[PDB]
């Protein structure tokens, strides 16, 4: 077992540009590694075989190069298409046959200020004594954002747990959903409910609130 | 006061998990090659075996071992059991494994003293060796590359051996009109 | 038109056994190293299992031999992936993949072919089916004009559920949200729809949900 390390974490690029892959082994795999697409929810695609080889049906965008240690994946000229996550497998010392951690391409646009809702909970829910109140925070970039509650104006901890979509094929944007659950003496204990963003396009932390 | 000497041993780890490999077989060159595969990895030694099947005449058989020093600092230790291979090899008779000659153990063999323009040895790293057209008798015969002494970052290397497994081949006597006798090889 | 169907996933509680196959078409079948890989929710890919042409070299991961088996039918043009004794790391989707050629001690191992995969989920949890709520469109969930509403999926054990929204008519400004799941241990969704407000009134909006794992169907109305 040899570890394969990808690099970076995260690539943010513009489409039409260049992306420049790195992965580094801990051990020599000396031309013996593959590059794998993978577009989320769908299976991976082999892209590359013996570092340099292009596979049949692959674009020519898509080049690598490397030896020993050190590789990269190189797509030229970036298309709509390619925005995915990317794997290398080296296949010299086996078993096993281990892979990267992958390099996840996002498309890179202009910056975006979310559209900010709050959806207190439903009567049907309030049958049972577990009232949710969810904060979405609609079609924004860069998914880096920070969301707190305040109820009451009092900040809660741990107390809510957030799920991101992931990035929209048509507008390259991305939604989050932020739901705090609480018992139902919680919901109706209290009056004032509000969600407080803080995120890249706006000036100040924005806050959203609703009562009873 | 110079002279020719054999020499016993399997392994000098423990064992049970061998990981067997088959040869890499081009159409008719079957091929070990340990060069990316006997490199430092795991703490601790792995052994692994390529095994090597022949039920066909004429099949040329490969086996590459990496050189003390061919790359730096993960062949420091490497040994390559028997010296004069492929002229002797390493036979099985009391779960050792003891130095035997290839021309006693298959009849007719020939053994090209140039693999490619440098001699046909373990120190220019490749040996090479062409099977006859008939052997009369099954026949299993070893080869060691032994990394597993190399340490590099606290990693030490792997013990490959190699199995080379000969079935009869060849047909009978008779009905063999050219290899028959009288006239012949 | 190669295609590698799999089949046999779902939940088992931990220690129990289960049986993946992989019907293959479009190529000759016996002259591939067939090869199972399974890839955890969020994390990276690893490779599980392999059978070679020959049906002599079979290799494991260092981390589930000794409770998986794998097994090759070359006249049904099928692979066979036996998982008995699973612990909770074995939650993943599991993938058939193909290599060309046998497996050697050296050279071109790569995947040249992927299937769908199946999804395996190992949990000590019963098949639960969700809780749908409303998330009513009102004037506080108004932007410029446009207004957002959902329903929320709560309490549903295990994944997938599938969210269609006036049974497939409504396709642009539709999320739904990937699940995560909560200290109860279920899974939690939230599915929204943008819309616009002048036709709040008019047009009635009515989400179906889909939960396959206990065959429970719900079609919910939307309303402030």
């Amino acid at each position: 077992e040899i570890v394969m390390t990808q690099s970076p974490a995260t690539l943010s690029v513009s489409p039409g540009e260049r992306a420049t892959l790195s992965c580094r082994a801990s051990q020599s795999v000396s031309s013996s590694l593959a590059w794998y697409q993978q577009k989320p929810g769908q299976a991976p695609r082999l892209l590359i075989h013996g570092a340099s080889t292009r596979a049949t049906g692959i674009p020519t965008r898509f080049s690598g190069s490397g030896s020993g240690t050190e590789f990269t994946l190189t797509i030229s000229s970036l298309q709509s298409e390619d925005f995915a996550v990317y794997y290398c497998q080296q296949y010299a010392n086996w078993p096993p046959w281990t892979f990267g951690q992958g390099t996840k391409v996002e498309s890179k646009r202009t910056v975006a200020a979310p559209s900010v809702f709050i959806f207190p909970p439903s009567d049907e829910q309030l049958k049972s004594g577990t009232a949710s109140v969810v904060c979405l925070l609609n079609n924004f970039y860069p998914r880096e954002a920070k969301v707190q509650w305040k109820v009451d104006n009092a900040l809660q901890s741990g107390n809510s747990q957030e799920s991101v979509t992931e990035q929209d094929s048509k507008d390259s944007t991305y939604s989050l959903s932020s739901t705090l659950t609480l018992s139902k003496a919680d919901y109706e204990k209290h009056k004032v409910y509000a969600c407080e963003v803080t995120h890249q396009g706006l000036s100040s932390p924005v806050t959203k609130s609703f009562n009873r | 006061l110079s002279y020719e000497t054999t020499e016993s041993g399997d392994t000098a780890v423990s064992e049970d998990s061998y990981d067997k490999y088959a040869s890499q077989n081009t159409n008719k060159e079957y091929v070990c090659d340990f060069t990316d595969q006997l490199k430092p990895t795991e703490s601790g030694p792995k052994v692994k075996k390529c095994e090597v099947k022949v039920n066909e005449p004429l099949i040329k058989v490969k086996i590459i071992c990496p050189l003390k020093g061919s790359v730096e600092k993960l062949y420091d230790n490497i040994e390559y059991v028997p010296k004069k291979s492929p002229y002797v090899v390493l036979t099985k008779e009391e779960t050792k494994l003891k130095e035997k000659l290839l021309s006693k153990l298959i009849y007719g063999l020939l053994i090209s003293p140039t693999v490619n323009e440098k001699e046909n040895n373990f120190k220019e790293g490749v040996i090479e060796f062409t099977l006859p057209p008939v052997v009369h008798k099954a026949t299993v015969f070893y080869f060691i590359c032994d990394n597993s002494k190399t340490e590099d970052d606290n990693k030490k290397g792997n013990r490959g051996i190699v199995e080379v497994y000969v079935e009869p081949y060849g047909g009978s006597l008779k009905e063999n009109l050219y290899f028959q006798g009288w006239s012949h090889p | 038109d190669v295609q590698l169907v799999e089949s046999g996933g779902g939940l088992v509680k931990p220690g129990g056994s289960l049986r993946l196959s992989c019907a293959a078409s479009g190529f000759t079948f016996n002259s591939y190293t067939m090869n199972w890989v399974r890839q955890a929710p969020g994390k990276g890919l690893e490779w599980v299992s392999s059978i070679s042409t020959n049906i002599r070299y079979i290799y494991y991961a260092d981390s589930v031999k000794g409770r998986f088996t794998i097994s090759r039918d070359n006249a049904k043009n099928s692979l066979f992936l036996q998982m008995d004794s699973l612990r909770a790391e074995d939650t993943a989707v599991y993938y058939c993949a193909t290599i060309a050629g046998p497996l050697s001690l050296k050279g071109d191992f790569f995947f040249d072919s992927w299937g769908q995969g199946t999804l395996v989920t190992v949990s000590p949890a019963s098949t639960k089916g969700p809780s749908v709520f409303p998330l009513a469109p009102s004037s506080k969930s108004t932007s410029g004009g446009t207004a957002a509403l959902g329903c929320l999926v709560k309490d549903y054990f295990p994944e997938p559920v599938t969210v269609s929204w006036n049974s497939g008519a409504l396709t642009s400004g539709v999320h739904t949200f990937p699940a995560v799941l909560q200290s109860s241990g279920l899974y939690s969704l939230s599915s929204v729809v943008t819309v616009p407000s002048s036709s709040l009134g008019t047009q009635t909006y009515i989400c179906n949900v889909n939960h396959k794992p206990s065959n429970t169907k719900v079609d919910k109305k939307v309303e402030p």
